Parts: C-alpha cells; sequence; structure tokens
C-alpha cells in the first residue's frame, strides 16, 4: 500500500501485532425462524483486573448478528492490547441452510500506532506468545426450536441446533512481515479447511447480503 | 446448549458437561466462557471441585 510500505521502512526495528479471522459458518435455521435483512455489529474493548498478576487483562470483543446466528469474537491479551478495528458479515437472510462468512481485523498501526512488542528486549511478545487467548462463540440467537508454540490459542464454542459446521483461518503476525525473512511473532490457527475459508470469503458477495463495521481512525 | 469444537491448550488461573451427546466431550467454564480438555485441570471442577 501507499500508506503501509513507506511507514514499515521508517520501523525496521519493531513489532506491530496484526490479527485476522475468517470464518465460515455453516447455518441452518428454526421452522419458526422468519427470514431478516438485519445484521448487528460491535466491537467493544474491555480491561479487567487479574488479581494474581500485576497485569491488566485487555480484550477485544466482536460480534456480529445475522440470519439468527450470533457470533462472538474475543481476542483476550495479558499486559498488551491488540484491538479490533473492523469486522465482516456475509450471509444469506433466508430460511434455507447457508454459510455465513466472518472476518475480523486488528489495527493496522499505520493507521493508528499499536503498541511496539519488541520494546523491554521483546517483553510483550513473550505475554502474547505465553497467555494470549481466542475465544469465539456462536449461538442462534433468539431462535426457538421443538424440544505448536506457533499455533494460536482459541476456545471454539457453538451451538448445533444452528451451526451445523465451522471452519476458520486465523493468524496473528507481525504486521510488517512482508518486509522480514523472519519475525519472532508469527501464529497461525486452522480449524476445519482454513485455506479454503481463506480464499472462499474473498468472493461471496456476489451471492450474499454484506455488512461491515469498521471502527473510527483517529 | 453448548458443544464444544476446540478447547484452550493453557489451563488457567461454576462449569457445564459437554457430554450431552454432541460432537465431543468437555468442560465449558464460565469466567468470557472459556472451553476445556480431560487432561489435569480436572483439578478446577474435580480437585477444586
Ligand atoms: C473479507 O475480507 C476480504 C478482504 O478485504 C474481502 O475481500 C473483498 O471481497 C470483495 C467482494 O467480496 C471484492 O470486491 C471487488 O470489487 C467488485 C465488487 O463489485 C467485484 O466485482 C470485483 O471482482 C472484486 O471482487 C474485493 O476484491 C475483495 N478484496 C480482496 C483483497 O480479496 C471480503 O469482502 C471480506 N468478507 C466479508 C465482509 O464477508
Ligand atoms: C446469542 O444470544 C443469546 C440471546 O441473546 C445469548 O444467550 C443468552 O444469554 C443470556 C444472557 O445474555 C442468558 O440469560 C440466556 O440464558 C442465554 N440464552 C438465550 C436463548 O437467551 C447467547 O449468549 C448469545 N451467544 C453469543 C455467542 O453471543
Amino acid at each position: 500500500s501507499e500508506e503501509k510500505a513507506n511507514f514499515c521502512s521508517t520501523h525496521n526495528d519493531e513489532v506491530y501485532a496484526r490479527f485476522r479471522l475468517q470464518m465460515r459458518v455453516g447455518v441452518r435455521h428454526s421452522p419458526l425462524y422468519t427470514p431478516s435483512n438485519m445484521c448487528m455489529l460491535d466491537i467493544e474493548d474491555s480491561v479487567e483486573d487479574i488479581e494474581e498478576s500485576t497485569e491488566k487483562e485487555y480484550a477485544s470483543t466482536a460480534t456480529g448478528e445475522a440470519a439468527g446466528v450470533n457470533v462472538s469474537v474475543a481476542l483476550v491479551g495479558e499486559g498488551v492490547s491488540i484491538p479490533f478495528s473492523y469486522i465482516g458479515l456475509g450471509f444469506n437472510p433466508s430460511l434455507e441452510d447457508s454459510y455465513l462468512y466472518v472476518n475480523v481485523s486488528s489495527r493496522a498501526p499505520w493507521v493508528k500506532q499499536t503498541s511496539d512488542l519488541s520494546a523491554n528486549g521483546g517483553w510483550g511478545i513473550k505475554q502474547v506468545l505465553e497467555k494470549e487467548l481466542l475465544a469465539i462463540q456462536i449461538g442462534c440467537d433468539n431462535q426457538k426450536f421443538p424440544e505448536n508454540p506457533a499455533d494460536i490459542d482459541f476456545s471454539l464454542l457453538v451451538d448445533p441446533r444452528c451451526v451445523t459446521s465451522v471452519d476458520l483461518h486465523v493468524e496473528l503476525r507481525d504486521a510488517c512481515i512482508d518486509y522480514k525473512q523472519e519475525s519472532p511473532l508469527s501464529l497461525k490457527g486452522k480449524y476445519g479447511d482454513g485455506e479454503l475459508v481463506k480464499k472462499e470469503i474473498k468472493d461471496v458477495g456476489k451471492n450474499h447480503n454484506m455488512c461491515s463495521l469498521n471502527l473510527n481512525p483517529g | 446448549t453448548a458443544c464444544c469444537f476446540s478447547y484452550t491448550s493453557r489451563q488457567i488461573p461454576d462449569y457445564f458437561e459437554t457430554s450431552s451427546q454432541c460432537s465431543k466431550p468437555g468442560v465449558i467454564f464460565l469466567t468470557r466462557q472459556v472451553c476445556a480438555d480431560p487432561s489435569e485441570e480436572w483439578v478446577q471442577k474435580y480437585v477444586s471441585d
């Protein structure tokens, strides 16, 4: 990018995290579901205390609800804030079984500098690596039914009544990795077929409703 | 009605038992709502239980 490279070049010595999640959720609806085009999006950031630790807990939490499915995606850091800036939904509003696509991306440092994790002899990196958690939860909200060190640490929790499948690719990496041979910060996470959803998600706008929330930069 | 598809590797620091048929077994832990396996952290639910 125009903004990007000229920034990255200016900070050879730094490490800025970048989080990306592409996720496809197999959806199905209840008999009573009533098609809707609605789409609810939120990104909210929390600070909590571990009294055990000196460190504070920083969670960035992205939520989206379309198609009767409600999705939560929380990235929980300990002493370190990786903040989300963008969430994208792609859904089909109909009653039929379909797929739901979720993008989540953290803030771009060239847009609004995150913290530099290399500092203090890499203090932050040891944190991300040692205690970073990814929590993804998926529910059929409001619906009523008839009755190794590179691997990201994620809990993936879902409701089988509306969720038929989940596949996702997720990455937590050095933002300027495209200008580095190595980076101490490079985390990967797959569930199901990630390499697929990473391609597929890049072109569902033809046959899906698409909503997106982007946070103010600055 | 939860069904856990991926657990957290790092046990830290009420409960549920996903064994309601389900795809897999698990312990959802209220804390977020984080997901677990059967290995050692059964301390918290079987040791602190
Ligand atoms: C997840 O993130 C990716 C990356 O931002 C999004 O990919 C983008 O997808 C759109 C449509 O899905 C592409 O649209 C482009 O413009 C016109 C639309 O009229 C289309 O005819 C072109 O052929 C072209 O596809 C865009 O190129 C694409 N960008 C990249 C880098 O892949 C995707 O929308 C996001 N998924 C969501 C919100 O579900
Ligand atoms: C999706 O939405 C449902 C309904 O909003 C959430 O489940 C309820 O959570 C409330 C408290 O917020 C509980 O008292 C209810 O017992 C829960 N179930 C129902 C059917 O109301 C659910 O947590 C949401 N899931 C996600 C991932 O956000």
